[PDB]
């Protein structure tokens, strides 16, 4: 609409479990920034709703993933005013570490991506990537990965945990 | 009812075709028809709704393999009880004409499916024919159906199961196994919902 909000924006505020659930599976893009830059994720976390969030993670959403506003992360959207505050924060935080390290240290690709250096790594999306080096503390933005034996950065917002819904 | 001598095996094992399973939901928009929960392994369904399973291998195995469905209780105490349909739902006149009445899972939409009572453990299953994934698809998707409630008294009256999934060659050797915790219920959407909510505790 007018506001960039899709039809999974909506069932996700108002708590409409059944209808995500519907349009997940259908393929309904769990990425989908709004005029804010608010993403699915975005509006699931600021209702604290771990439910959702779950079903979105597990469904290819980008946990690091920035609004276009305050520039902050789902996680750091949570509202601690709101019940559920702490459940849905731990989860999010945890989700943060696990990537790069459970299933065997592999990432999911979000979105297309042509290189800009060949210190690079360049990717399409929906391919498996492995993380070598992720706690680099002199790039926090940044992972040391492989894809199909080649070695090189990647851009840790481009990564899922889970793989998108085709269609 | 006789109980079982012994308890079939959930581990998992991906074997030599590396088998494991995906999941499907069936929720027709508003309505939560089936869904499969992967942070708790477990589906949540409604009584003889479709319940997609995926078979997921790296590879083909050979034409005559076979794909063996059995549920048993999750619960150590349970374990040597036989799973059947309650009283009623055994009694009811839900038959498609194949299978046993007794029978908590059945296969919709397959001709060669087959069923077994086995005569020395006394557990029922349920086999079909391997089909390789039709064109363009990268998975064989299977359609069960489960007969009776989780809260069914004399029957699973409230006690968990696990639905167990083997892969076997055309004699019954194994080739693969998995397996994954059930739930039947009037609202899957809203129990896995509210389970992952207390787990998160
Ligand atoms: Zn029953």
């Amino acid at each position: 609409n007018e506001e960039g909000i899709t039809a999974l924006h909506n069932a996700i505020c108002g708590a409409n479990y059944s209808i995500v659930d519907f349009l997940i599976t259908a393929g309904a893009n769990v990425n989908s920034p709004d005029s804010h830059g608010w993403t699915p994720l975005h509006c699931a976390a600021s209702c604290n709703d771990t439910v959702i969030c779950m079903a979105l993670v597990q469904h290819g959403a980008a946990i690091f993933a920035t609004t276009l506003s305050d520039g902050a992360t789902a996680f750091e959207k949570c509202d601690p005013y709101r019940e559920g505050y702490a459940d849905c924060a731990t989860y999010l935080a945890d989700v943060e570490q696990s990537m790069g390290l459970m299933n065997s240290g592999a990432v999911y690709a979000l979105w297309d991506y042509s290189a800009e250096f060949g210190d690079e790594l360049s990717f399409r999306e929906g391919e498996s990537v492995t993380v070598l080096r992720r706690d680099g503390p002199e790039e926090t933005d940044w992972w040391w990965a492989a894809l199909h034996g080649q070695e090189g950065y990647v851009p840790r917002n481009y990564f899922g945990l889970f793989p998108r819904v085709k269609p | 009812w006789p109980l079982s001598s012994s308890v079939p095996s959930q581990k998992t094992y991906q074997g030599s075709y590396g088998f494991r399973l995906g999941f499907l939901h069936s929720g027709t928009a508003k309505s939560v028809t089936c869904t499969y929960s992967p942070a708790l392994n477990k589906m949540f369904c409604q009584l003889a709704k479709t319940c997609p399973v995926q078979l997921w291998v790296d590879s083909t195995p050979p034409p005559g393999t076979r794909v063996r469905a059995m549920a048993i209780y999750k619960q150590s105490q349970h374990m040597t009880e036989v799973v059947r349909r309650c009283p009623h739902h055994e009694r009811c006149s839900d038959s498609d004409g194949l299978a046993p009445p007794q029978h908590l899972i059945r296969v919709e939409g397959n001709l060669r499916v087959e069923y077994l009572d086995d005569r020395n453990t006394f557990r029922h299953s349920v086999v079909v024919p391997y089909e390789p994934p039709e064109v363009g698809s990268d998975c064989t998707t299977i359609h069960y159906n489960y007969m009776c409630n989780s809260s069914c008294m004399g029957g699973m009256n409230r006690r968990p199961i696990l639905t167990i999934i083997t892969l076997e060659d055309s004699s019954g050797n194994l080739l693969g196994r998995n397996s994954f915790e059930v739930r039947v219920c009037a609202c899957p959407g809203r129990d896995r919902r509210t389970e992952e909510e207390n787990l998160r505790k």
